[PDB]
């Protein structure tokens, strides 16, 4: 029988491509007063 | 004395590197050799003719702001006057106006290199 | 005793120098999926001494165009400054007790620059020249916001003394009521030190090797040795300024083992920005300093003048 | 002794000059990318000492990555001219060995040895970027055998 | 980048210039094995493109 | 795949991927470098019989260009225009 | 499991025989990891493997520190490796000589050689074939 | 067989090098997307036009 | 099909405008840059520890060529020079006679390895398997005249990696 | 093709030659490190734009 390099008997596995960056981080209202916080604590 | 110890040793250990790496190394010095550089192919004119400053305005702002912050260095020492109110005065009414200055420069186009 | 003092600085200096070349190299390397030297003694140890032995035996060149004494002067004068940048730093005690240190680092700094200004130019060649041109607008583009924002700072500290800033942050490190300043400073440092992502005066996929591209061999080295002591130098600063070690009067070791762990990681930072970013462009880096830090700095600067007088707590003068 | 001495420093100064060898970032064309894969992670020269400077005044090694034409020979010249000594050359695949196979080529000069010296020729086309790394470590070795405080002592 | 040489080499013996296609198809067919190995490094290849 | 919990958890955390399962260094998931013969197939022009050559002759049917004019109704183009391209449904927007 | 790191640093040093062994091999091979041995071959070169790197650095050698009466404490190069444990070493392959070793020919190599360019037996090119034309021997003796 | 593998092509909007950026990062993702399709509909036979 | 790389219209809500705001004030996407570098330096390198290890290679490959001989230990070339005609850079020179029996063999056989692409249509040409590129890539060497192979250093190769060549042989054979 | 077996002429079309001649037209306006980015976002390889 021929035997040759070929794909497995139900193809192979999904293989990913789209882009992805995860969204990540706090917001912009959490972050400006976390610094405000420790601007004031600081100044105290 | 202290410092101008220091600064003598500085500049001199410096100096004695440059005077070893000068005299300790093998020479072959020929023309080609110290031509000058400018990615193997022979340079286009001198490197002394004139080069265009695009930034020339802000450079010439540069003066002028330098010169604020000399004014603006005594200001830690003008913080224990007992005239706390005049010095707070002046001291926002110079950095107001240097403000000024650059909001002006900066809507006139003086802060773009020219073309 | 006090040349024993000044031996046990430089040579120091030096070796700390060389040795960061190393660090930079290896965490270059495992920050770009690669080792970095780990031939040359172990763990690439020996890999400093190899590079500054082969530097001062490798045949130096004066360009035939050159100018020759403003040639061999410029790598002098950029070494020379460099270490005397270390003199007033209180580790925790300076060298040099200077009541206004803070202005004197200021004063060699802006004097360093020349350095770059007359290498380049008294090369007479064409990359040479742009690279120290770079260097004019580099400076135009920082120092103004560079002094106002040590300005704004100072106006905490009380003083411009570099030892009045370690009983200053006694309770507290300056990076807490100045984070925003301390932000704008590290940026400025890089610029300052022509380090990634403003490394524009060499720059080196543009200009080739800009202001130093005709200087080979030990004269060559001076300028590398500078430009490291600089970093760890100006991160010696930053941590001075921003990051107070507690003094304990009667173990000053405990000061600078924490005060050199800061310096260090300090130091790290800047290796570490220069493996995740590109270049700014020339121009884009003035329009940084003048558009965004200058008029904030500016703003800044009223702030901290009103916020100790508004609060009653101006700090002081002594 | 003296004997002993400057064969000592043979030794100091030999073991500085290969343990510290700045390639010329200097490329002519196919070859070059295996260069590039040589400074890649997997091999990473770096971690030999070395590293890729642009200037020629900042050089050691001029690899000769490519085919030179009789249009880039005087450049080529005029950069080598230019490293300050020690130099040594590397000359990469069959383009610069001996033409290759544009040997036979109205615009090609057959072989970078008619221009510059040749320490180490590195067969390929291209060479493999391990095959690279051989030939440079074939020049450290040979610069490990030099003799030239040896030879001084008895001129 | 150095990954994708090992395939070229797999089926050419030459890392770059493989000289595998010709007029009339292809000079040798896939070695066995190397459709699983492309395979492997495909499944992977759009998380590097992310990190850039 | 040597890495500790601690040190796979922090370079996880600062990449915001999951690194582990996507790893860039190869291991046992590669082939074999020994390799059981392959035995290929053979190509259809392998009979014997009903195989004349002539019959599958690429070559030989390859004719002299159709000469057209030489120098011895509806306006036509080169060929329909083109049909308008239609946006992915895939991710129509990166 | 940073203690568990430092016993398996610290495994590596008893793992060479030693300190000396471990500082032997960390300065000739730059590095200490200990791999199980597959086989020795006959110029004293040592074959190690371990299935748990990760591709590339899952087999090595460790040059013998003499070969063919040069010196290779220091000197070493990837043409000390003869062709049998060649195959093997680049992965062309996954049996080791020793497994699979391989066919015998009287005209095979029975001692190989490193690269011998630069040395006193080095290759020297020369053309193989004989004169083309042979010229006229005028007689020996007078006769004019 | 380029008409029987799907995949998109990208396309920028400004016409400047941020946009011939993205577009070739896109394209090496339909790179990989096209390499999924050969893996699996590689077919049997012969490589080279069985025509000696 | 197509698809747009850059063709979006950002949000003008509050939340979204402060969120970029945060991002250019506090540089977050910066950071986020970093955090990438950073999980880099905690990564094992890619690096082999050359020359004590190897880059992996395939039976295919194409290195240092090699002249073989039967079991017997003749040779196997005929000087037939298919090789000489097919070699794209001309870089294979023959000459055959009758040896000193009847056969027929060569009395030059040169490869100018500074020629050569080490394209492998040599061996691919060669009826009798006698010219192979071995999978040696070791040979650099200090002069060009070292490069230029005459039929004594080529036999020499073909005794030198027989071994090696007849096990690669052994593996590809049946794809060619 | 003459009907022989070598190829009578062979002009190759570099992609990389037109971009170049483009080069000037692109760079119009922009400052030295833009046209260190104009180059590479061309992409060329001289091996095809000079062959
Ligand atoms: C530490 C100091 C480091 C700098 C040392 C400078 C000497 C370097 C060695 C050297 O000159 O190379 C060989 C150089 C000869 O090389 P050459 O190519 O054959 O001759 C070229 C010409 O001499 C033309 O050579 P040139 O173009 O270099 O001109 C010489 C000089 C021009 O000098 C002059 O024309 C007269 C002297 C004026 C300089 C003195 C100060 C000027 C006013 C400032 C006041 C300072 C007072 C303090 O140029 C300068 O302006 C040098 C000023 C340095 C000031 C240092 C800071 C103080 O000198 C000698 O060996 C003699
Ligand atoms: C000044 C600073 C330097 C002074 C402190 C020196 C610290 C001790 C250094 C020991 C490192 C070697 C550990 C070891 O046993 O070798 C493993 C190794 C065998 O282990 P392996 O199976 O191949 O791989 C180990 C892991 O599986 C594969 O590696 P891994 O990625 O899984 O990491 C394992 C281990 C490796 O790390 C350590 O064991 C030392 C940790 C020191 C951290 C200092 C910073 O780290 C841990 O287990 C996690 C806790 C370590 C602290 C992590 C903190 C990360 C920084 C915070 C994140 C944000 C950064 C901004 O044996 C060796 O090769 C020994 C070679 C000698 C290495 C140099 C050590 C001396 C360093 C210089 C000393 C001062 C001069
Ligand atoms: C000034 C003080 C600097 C002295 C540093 C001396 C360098 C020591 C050294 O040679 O490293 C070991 C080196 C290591 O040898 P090596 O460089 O040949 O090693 C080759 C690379 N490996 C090992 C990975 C295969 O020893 C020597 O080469 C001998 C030279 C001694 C230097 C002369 C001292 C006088
Ligand atoms: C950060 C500071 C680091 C500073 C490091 C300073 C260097 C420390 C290491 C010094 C090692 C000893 C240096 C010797 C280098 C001499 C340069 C050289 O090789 O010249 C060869 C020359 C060769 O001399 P030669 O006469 O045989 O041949 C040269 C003449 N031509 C060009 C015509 C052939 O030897 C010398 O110059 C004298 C050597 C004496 C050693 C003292
Ligand atoms: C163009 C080529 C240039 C090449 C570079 C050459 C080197 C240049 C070096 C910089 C030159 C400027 C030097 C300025 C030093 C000022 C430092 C300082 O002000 O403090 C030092 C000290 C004053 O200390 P202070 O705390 O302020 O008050 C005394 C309280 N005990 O005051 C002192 O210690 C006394 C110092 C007096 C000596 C001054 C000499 C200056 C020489 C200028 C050159
Ligand atoms: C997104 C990342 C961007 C990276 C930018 C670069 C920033 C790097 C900053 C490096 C410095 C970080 C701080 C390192 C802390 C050093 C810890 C130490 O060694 O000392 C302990 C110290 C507390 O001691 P101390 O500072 O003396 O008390 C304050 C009173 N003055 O500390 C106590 O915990
Ligand atoms: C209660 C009253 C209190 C009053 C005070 C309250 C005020 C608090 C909030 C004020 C704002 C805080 C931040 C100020 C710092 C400066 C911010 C800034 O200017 O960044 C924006 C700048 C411009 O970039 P761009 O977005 O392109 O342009 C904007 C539009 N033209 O973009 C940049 O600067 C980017 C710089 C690029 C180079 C960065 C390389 C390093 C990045 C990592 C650094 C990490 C920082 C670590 C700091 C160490 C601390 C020692
Ligand atoms: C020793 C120091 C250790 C430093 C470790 C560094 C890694 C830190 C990882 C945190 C990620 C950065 O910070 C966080 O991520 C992204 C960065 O743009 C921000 O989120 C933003 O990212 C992108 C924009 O580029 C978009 O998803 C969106 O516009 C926005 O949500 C978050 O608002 C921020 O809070
Ligand atoms: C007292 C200290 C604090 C006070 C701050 C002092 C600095 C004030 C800066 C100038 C403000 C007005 O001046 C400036 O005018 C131009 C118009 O050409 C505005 O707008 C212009 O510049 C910005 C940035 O370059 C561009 O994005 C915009 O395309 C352009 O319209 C600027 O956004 C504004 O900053
Ligand atoms: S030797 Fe080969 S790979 Fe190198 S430049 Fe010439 S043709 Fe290209
Ligand atoms: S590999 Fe190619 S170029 Fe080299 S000799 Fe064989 S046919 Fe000629
Ligand atoms: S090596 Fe092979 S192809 Fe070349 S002449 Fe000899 S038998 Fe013919």
């Amino acid at each position: 029988k021929v035997k040759q390099d070929m794909p497995p008997v139900g193809g192979y596995g999904p293989i990913d491509y789209k882009r992805n960056l995860p969204r990540r981080g706090l917001s912009g209202y959490s972050m400006f007063a976390v610094g405000i916080g420790a601007l004031l604590f600081g100044y105290w | 004395m202290n410092l101008m110890l220091a600064l003598l040793t500085n500049f001199t250990l410096a100096t004695l590197l440059v005077i070893i790496a000068f005299w300790l190394p093998q020479l072959n010095v020929y023309s080609e050799k110290t031509s000058p550089y400018e990615c193997g192919f022979d340079p286009m004119g001198s490197a002394r003719l004139p080069f265009s400053m695009k930034f020339f305005l802000v450079a010439i702002t540069f003066l002028l702001f330098d010169l604020e912050i000399a004014l603006l260095l005594p200001l830690p020492w003008a913080s224990q006057t007992a005239n706390l109110n005049t010095m707070l005065t002046m001291a926002l009414f110079l950095i107001i106006l240097l403000a000024v200055s650059l909001a002006y420069e900066w809507t006139q186009k003086g802060l773009e290199w020219t073309e | 005793m006090f040349m024993i003092n000044i031996l046990m600085l430089i040579i120091p200096i030096l070796l700390a120098v060389a040795f960061l070349t190393l660090v930079e190299r290896k965490v270059l390397g495992y920050m770009q999926l690669r080792k970095g030297p780990n031939v040359v003694g172990p763990y690439g140890l020996l890999q400093p001494i190899a590079d500054a032995i082969k530097l001062f035996i490798k045949e130096p060149l004066r360009p035939a165009t050159s100018s020759a004494s403003m040639f061999i002067l410029a790598p002098i004068m950029a070494l020379g400054l460099a270490l005397t940048m270390w003199i007033p730093l209180p580790m925790p005690y300076p060298l040099i007790n200077m009541n206004l240190g803070v202005l004197f680092m200021l004063a060699m700094s802006s004097l360093a620059v020349y350095s770059i200004l007359w290498s380049g130019w008294a090369s007479n060649s064409k990359y040479a020249l742009i690279g120290a041109l770079r260097a004019v607008a580099q400076t135009i583009s920082y120092e103004v916001t560079l002094a106002i924002i040590l300005l704004s700072v100072l106006l905490m500290s009380g003083s411009f003394t570099l030892s009045t800033l370690i009983t200053t942050q006694e309770q507290m490190w300056l990076i807490l009521p100045a984070w925003p300043l301390a932000m704008m400073w590290f940026i400025s440092t890089l610029a300052e030190t022509n380090r990634a992502p403003f490394d524009l005066t060499e720059g080196e996929s543009e200009l080739v090797s800009g202001f130093n591209v005709e200087y080979a061999a030990g004269p060559f080295a001076l300028f590398f040795m500078a430009e490291y002591a600089n970093i760890i130098m100006m991160n010696i600063f930053t941590a001075i300024l921003f990051l107070g070690t507690s003094h304990n009067p009667h173990m000053p070791e405990l000061y600078t083992i924490n005060f050199t762990i800061k310096s260090l990681l300090l130091t790290m930072s800047f290796l570490w920005i220069r493996a995740s970013y590109p270049r700014f462009r020339y121009d884009q880096l003035m329009h940084l300093l003048w558009k965004n830090f200058l008029p904030l700095t500016l703003a800044l600067c009223m702030w901290h003048v009103s916020l100790p007088i508004l609060t009653s707590g101006i700090p002081p003068q002594t | 002794r003296g004997e002993y001495v400057v064969a000592k420093l043979d030794d100091l100064i030999n073991w500085a000059r290969r343990s510290s060898l700045w390639p010329m970032t200097f490329g002519l064309a196919c070859c070059a990318v295996e260069m590039m894969h040589m400074a890649a992670p997997r091999y990473d020269m770096d971690r030999f000492g070395v590293v890729f400077r642009a200037s020629p005044r900042q050089s050691d090694v001029m690899i000769v990555a490519g085919t030179l034409t009789n249009k880039m020979a005087p450049a080529l010249r005029k950069v080598y001219d230019q490293m300050p000594e020690p130099r040594y050359v590397v000359s990469m695949g069959s383009c610069a060995n001996g033409g290759g196979y544009y040997h036979y080529s109205y615009s090609v000069v057959r072989g970078c040895d008619r221009i510059v010296p040749v320490d180490i020729y590195v067969p390929g086309c291209p060479p493999t970027a391990e095959a690279l790394l051989y030939g440079i470590l074939q020049l450290q070795k040979k610069i490990k055998r030099e003799k030239r405080l040896r030879i001084w002592y008895r001129r | 980048r150095e990954k994708m040489f090992e395939f070229y080499e797999r089926v050419s013996g030459a890392r770059m210039h493989a000289a595998y296609v010709r007029p009339g198809g292809v000079h040798q067919d896939l070695p066995l094995g190397l459709m699983d190995d492309i395979y492997e490094f495909s499944k992977n290849f759009s998380l590097r493109i992310d990190e850039l | 795949a040597s890495a500790t919990r601690f040190i796979q958890w922090l370079r996880n955390w600062a990449s915001g991927r999951d690194l582990q399962a996507k790893l860039q260094l190869r291991y046992q998931e590669i082939s074999k470098r020994t390799q059981p013969p392959p035995k290929l197939p053979v190509g259809p022009s392998h009979k014997l019989s009903n195989n004349y050559y002539c019959t599958r002759d690429g070559r030989r049917e390859a004719m002299p260009p159709s000469i057209v004019m030489s120098s011895q109704k509806k306006a036509v183009s080169p060929a329909p225009p083109i049909k308008r391209w239609e946006l992915s449904q895939d991710e129509p927007y990166l | 499991e940073l203690l568990q790191v430092l016993k398996r640093g610290l495994q590596q040093v008893s793992g060479h025989g030693g300190l000396r062994g471990y500082l032997r091999v960390l300065f000739r091979a730059n590095d200490v990891r200990v791999g199980t041995l597959v086989g020795e071959d006959k110029y004293g070169n040592k074959y190690y493997e371990d299935n748990k790197q990760f591709f590339g650095r899952h087999r090595w050698v460790i040059y013998t520190t003499e070969m063919n009466g040069k010196n290779t404490f220091w000197d070493v190069d990837g043409s000390m490796v003869p062709p049998e444990w060649h195959r093997w070493l680049h992965c062309m392959t996954d049996d080791p000589p020793t497994v699979k070793p391989p066919t015998a020919r009287k005209f095979i190599w029975t001692n190989h050689k490193f690269n011998l360019s630069g040395t006193p037996q080095q290759y020297v090119p020369y053309s193989t074939t004989r004169k083309k034309i042979q010229e006229w021997v005028p007689p020996s003796t007078p006769y004019k | 067989v380029y008409d029987q593998v799907e995949f998109d092509v990208p396309i920028g909007s400004r016409g400047d090098c941020y946009d011939r950026y993205l577009c070739r990062v896109e394209e090496m993702r339909q790179s990989i997307r096209i390499i999924s399709q050969c893996l699996n509909k590689m077919p049997p036979g012969e490589i080279k036009v069985d025509d000696a | 099909t197509y698809k747009y790389v850059n063709l979006r219209e950002p949000s003008m809500d509050m939340k979204s405008v402060t969120d970029r705001a945060a991002q250019t004030l506090l540089w977050t996407e910066l950071i986020r840059g970093l955090g990438m570098t950073l999980s880099y330096l905690f990564r094992e390198p890619a690096t082999i520890n050359y020359p004590f290890e190897k880059g992996p290679l395939s039976p295919r490959f194409r290195g240092e060529h090699a002249l073989r001989r039967y079991p017997s230990g003749e040779e196997r070339c005929i000087a037939c020079k298919l090789c000489e005609a097919v070699c794209p850079a001309q870089a294979i020179t023959i000459e055959a006679e009758p040896r000193a029996d009847g056969s027929r063999r060569t009395t030059r056989y040169d490869i100018d390895m500074t020629k050569c692409i080490y394209c492998g249509f040599c061996q691919e040409a060669c009826p009798v398997d006698a010219i192979v590129e071995g999978p040696n890539f070791e040979f650099s060497t200090e002069t060009h005249e070292e490069l230029l192979y005459n039929k004594e250093k080529l036999l020499n190769n073909g005794d030198k990696w027989e071994a090696e060549i007849a096990a690669n042989i052994q593996a590809d054979y049946l794809y060619r | 093709s003459d009907g022989s077996s070598r190829p009578y002429r062979c002009k190759i079309k570099a992609p990389g030659f037109a971009h170049l001649a483009g080069l000037d037209k692109m760079s119009k306006g922009h400052m030295l490190a833009d046209v260190v980015a104009i180059i590479g976002t061309q992409d060329i390889v001289f091996g095809e734009v000079d062959r």
